[PDB]
């Protein structure tokens, strides 16, 4: 219950400045524009309602 | 004994129906494009369009996602959302296919029975907005920060109660009765 | 705690339910999100009555 | 209180012959009548619910039409008066 | 005729009641 | 004749005025009393909540500790 009260999203942390920021993000964005974020959320959460 | 216990048992029946389907009210639709009608428009009764303006971010990704689907829905509305949405209050659109806040927005603003699908929750390929800025730029710390920490604040949430709001929450039938005296006397 | 475990050299990259806030912000960097989510109550509630 | 109610009920309306009038305004034969009064209960029991339920089927400042300006509601106050003064001054 | 009139009558007297009721005894 | 008329009216001259009226009126109690019980069946927030904003010892409002929850309530002012 209750309204969502601080609406940030989840984040894959990293090392500051580290050489890999923009291809990890870029990979997960493209992921999550693709089917595959949708594909691996949907058999491992919300699948379940009783 | 046996007829006071009837009358009784009817009297709580007439009640339980009644609370029932009192507080029993919601609206639902298609599941999107997840759905084989959305994956496969051409059937007994395709639907009559898809409104997905081209030059945007949906339109790159409808594309590169189902290129069929992509070709089919030329039929879309190119001068502006407003068209579009008159349109299928109207009745010549089917379905509008778009961005998901300037949607929800106007779902909320509008008047009238329209809603939004129930992928309000089951949004797809979710992603959010953002100041963009050029690249490599040294405004990207400060902003990154400045924004965020706007964020874990009453600021954001208390700007967006302020600005996008305006009620009409996007949550009656008879001839079920009927469908059971039908399937009763069968 | 476990952010010792990136600052401090122990790993390379934090892959968690890691949530978005200023000074984590500050110190490590992140990438894009690829789970939105709010805060929100969890009580124990009896939905029937006999 | 008129015609509030017998929306949908006059298009589901369409020895037995008194029998069926009196047990609405009330072997196997005597089975099926007793299951058909017992549906004609069930179905004015409906009826009477569902007009319940019809009959039981406007804020302050905090309102979206009165912070978010609308050509459908006319807000209009007394000019140059005290209100106008504290309308003057906050953001929206 | 009468009847039919006497048990719709009743059947919104009981709705009106428990619409009355609803909103009752504060 | 009227101990059994009693008893089955209220699990349906002026004597049968009477007994006509007994039975409106028996009527009328049931009426009442389901309406009565559909009436008692018909009859928690968010951080709005004045417990959830003004401390109470009836409620143990506990998070994870050292967890962004934490960090969240540690900047705010109430
Ligand atoms: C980040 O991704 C880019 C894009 O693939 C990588 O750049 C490639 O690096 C390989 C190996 O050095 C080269 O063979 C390619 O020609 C590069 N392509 C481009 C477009 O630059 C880069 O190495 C990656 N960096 C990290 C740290 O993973
Ligand atoms: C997307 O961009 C293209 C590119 O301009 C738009 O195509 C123009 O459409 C207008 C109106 O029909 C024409 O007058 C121009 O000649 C077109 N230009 C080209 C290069 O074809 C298109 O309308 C845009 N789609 C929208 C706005 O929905």
């Amino acid at each position: 219950t209750g309204e969502l009260f601080f609406r940030s999203g989840f984040g894959i942390g990293m090392r500051k400045d580290s050489p890999w920021k923009q291809n990890v993000s870029l990979s997960i964005l493209k992921s999550h524009e693709n089917g595959f974020m949708e594909d691996l959320d949907k058999t491992w959460v919300r699948y379940q309602e009783c | 004994v046996f007829a006071f216990f009837a009358v009784i048992f009817l009297a709580s029946y007439t009640a339980n129906l009644a609370a029932f389907m009192i507080q029993e009210e919601y609206v639902d639709t298609v599941s999107g494009l997840s759905d084989r009608k959305f994956q496969r428009p051409q059937e007994q009764y395709p639907p009559l369009k898809f409104g997905t303006v081209p030059n945007g971010s949906t339109e790159k990704n409808i594309r590169s996602n189902y290129p069929d689907m992509h070709s089919y829905m030329v039929r879309y509305n190119q001068p502006r959302v407003e068209e579009a949405l008159t349109q299928l209050k109207a009745g010549k659109l089917d379905a509008f296919i778009y961005d998901a806040a300037v949607l929800n927005y106007m779902a909320r603003k509008d008047e009238g029975c329209k809603l939004v699908t129930i992928g309000s929750g089951k949004v797809f390929a979710t992603t959010g907005y953002g100041i963009a800025l050029h690249k490599g730029s040294r405004w990207k710390r400060p902003i990154d920060l400045a924004l965020l920490q706007f964020l874990g604040d009453d600021e954001i949430e208390m700007l967006e109660r302020l600005w996008l709001s305006g009620i009409c929450h996007n949550d009656m039938s008879s001839k079920l009765d009927i469908d059971n005296m039908a399937g009763v006397f069968y | 705690g476990m952010m010792g475990e990136l600052l401090s050299g122990q790993a390379d990259m934090i892959v968690a339910p890691l949530t978005i806030n200023n000074e984590r912000a500050q110190y490590i960097e992140f990438s894009k999100p690829f789970k939105y989510q709010g805060l929100t109550i969890l009580v124990k509630k009896e939905i029937p009555r006999s | 209180t008129l015609d509030s109610f017998m929306q949908p009920f006059q298009s589901t309306l369409w020895l037995t012959l008194s029998s069926a009038m009196w047990f609405s305004w009330g072997f196997s034969a005597r089975i099926l009548g007793m299951v058909w009064a017992g549906f004609a209960m069930i179905i004015v029991a409906s009826y009477t619910a569902n007009l319940a339920a019809f009959l039981v089927l406007i804020t302050g400042i905090n309102d979206p039409r009165l912070r978010n300006p609308s050509d459908k509601f006319i807000y209009a106050t007394v000019k140059q008066s005290s209100v106008d003064i504290y309308f003057r001054r906050q953001v929206c």
